């Protein structure tokens, strides 16, 4: 519930509450998580994924 | 006069074919393949790309190959709008329609001229009887721009 | 400026990745391949030439970055 | 070549309930779905115009 992403929090246990909450209370979701990385298909932000690569012209 | 120019950004993806070679690249087709087609964003027919320049670096998304970008281009346009009085080449007559520079096809469909005037098969004659068959009037407000071979429906009154 | 000097095991993999999906892709390898098929192994050849042209963007956890030359980097 | 465009942020809120009005391809009223060879009925759940199933 101290919990700062609502796409995760969702995908452990009680979806329908957890989706309740951060519905009734408007709670934004950053998409910084495994979790909220892979629901919406990015790349996690740890490990492999986690800078750039910026080829220069 | 149709000049115009536009200042615009747009949004290009480079293909890792064309590093060593981008401004080649940056045009081949990514921006050679609207040449002077109708646009619909701003209302342009895309002459030319004088210049096409990026601001800084290019951003290669995660899985993707292609190294995305920015393009800020100059379109040298020309643009025949409403409210104006534009000039057409009279070649072939017919009711049907009367279809500039040898590239800007024009129409008039049936009921956009004056009426007094009466007309026969072989040619057609306007209110003196005096033939005209040049660079006249031609004021067009309606516009196609969706076919492919678009049209410019020009006016007299 | 503040990060560390070395290419961390992510970054080489990650680099190496990105290298031989544009090679793969025709792109020019400035390594003098000698017969292999492989883009990996071409990728390897030039990393360890170093000549790659790729900038390292370390993201900081409150979005400051640092922008590291592919060059610049110790690679182990 | 792919959208290239990226995903920063999803919020959760509620539909207003006259912005989903417009959202809306048809009013469906006819109860019996399944037709009397199993295709669709118009006007039912199974429709046309909710797309091809």
């Amino acid at each position: 519930r101290s919990n700062s992403s609502p796409l995760q929090q969702m995908t452990f246990e009680t979806s329908f509450q957890f989706l309740k909450q951060a519905t009734m209370l408007g709670s934004h979701d950053e998409l910084r998580s495994p979790s909220a990385c892979l629901v919406v298909g990015k790349v996690v932000r740890g490990g492999t994924g986690l800078f750039e690569l910026k080829q220069p012209l | 006069s149709c000049l115009v120019a536009g200042p615009h950004q747009r949004h290009i993806a480079l293909s890792p074919r064309y590093l060593n070679r981008k401004r080649t690249g940056i045009r081949e087709q990514l921006d050679a393949e609207l040449l002077r087609y109708s646009e619909s964003l701003l209302g342009v027919p895309i002459a030319y790309d004088n210049i096409k320049v990026v601001g800084e670096l290019g951003d290669i998304y995660d899985d993707q190959g292609h190294i995305h970008l920015n393009i800020e281009a100059d379109f040298v346009i020309f643009c025949p709008e409403p409210g104006q009085k534009l000039m057409g080449i009279v070649n072939k007559v017919s009711s049907s329609h009367i279809g500039v520079h040898g590239c800007f096809n024009a129409s008039i469909p049936k009921p956009e001229q004056l009426s007094a005037e009466q007309w026969q098969t072989m040619e057609i004659n306007m209110g003196d009887e005096l033939e005209f068959e040049v660079f006249r009037l031609d004021s067009d407000a309606a516009g196609v721009f969706c076919i492919r071979g678009k049209l410019n429906i020009t006016s007299l009154q | 400026r503040i990060t560390t000097p070395y290419m961390t095991k992510y970054e080489r993999a990650r680099v190496l990745g990105t290298r031989a999906l544009q090679i793969a892709m025709c792109a020019p390898v400035m390594v003098e391949l000698e017969g292999e098929t492989d883009p990996l192994l071409i990728a390897m050849k030039e990393l360890k030439a170093r000549k790659i042209p790729i900038i390292i963007r370390r993201y900081l956890p409150d979005g400051s970055y640092e922008d590291w030359g592919v060059d610049e980097l110790i690679i182990t | 070549n792919m959208p290239w465009r990226r995903l920063q942020g999803i919020s959760f809120g509620m539909y207003s309930a006259e912005e989903l009005k417009k959202l809306s391809v048809k009013s469906i009223t006819n109860p019996r779905y399944l037709d009397s060879l199993g295709n669709p009925s118009a006007n039912g759940l199974y429709d046309l115009a909710l797309g091809p199933a």
